[PDB]
């Protein structure tokens, strides 16, 4: 094996799919989702490498 | 919100953007109209009686 599948996942749509109240509640958690997306993007860049 | 370059600068929290491709926001089609579909209204209770 050489590479995985370059999969990326959006929190706001996953956790609170098209929901205003849920998105507002999710804002309180800070950059959990920014760092989730950062980890997944780093993985994908590594796959290309 | 002025332009994509400004979105990139805001996401990176920087004024100088090193060469590359950056994921800034998420595209999402918003729903236009609402649809409500229910079975045919039948057996109207005899308040006439
Ligand atoms: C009683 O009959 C009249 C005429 O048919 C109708 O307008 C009225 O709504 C009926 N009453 C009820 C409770 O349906």
């Amino acid at each position: 094996p050489v590479s995985m599948t370059k999969t990326s996942v959006d929190c706001t749509m996953y956790i609170c799919g098209d929901s205003t109240e849920c998105s507002n509640l999710l804002l309180q958690y800070g950059s959990f989702c920014t760092q989730l997306n950062r980890a997944l993007t780093g993985i994908a860049v590594e796959q290309d490498k | 919100a002025l332009d994509p370059l400004s979105e990139t600068k805001c996401t990176l929290k920087s004024f100088t953007v090193e060469k590359g491709i950056y994921q800034t926001s998420n595209f999402r089609v918003q729903p236009t109209e609402s649809i409500v579909r229910f079975p045919n209204i039948t057996n109207l209770c005899p308040f006439g009686e």
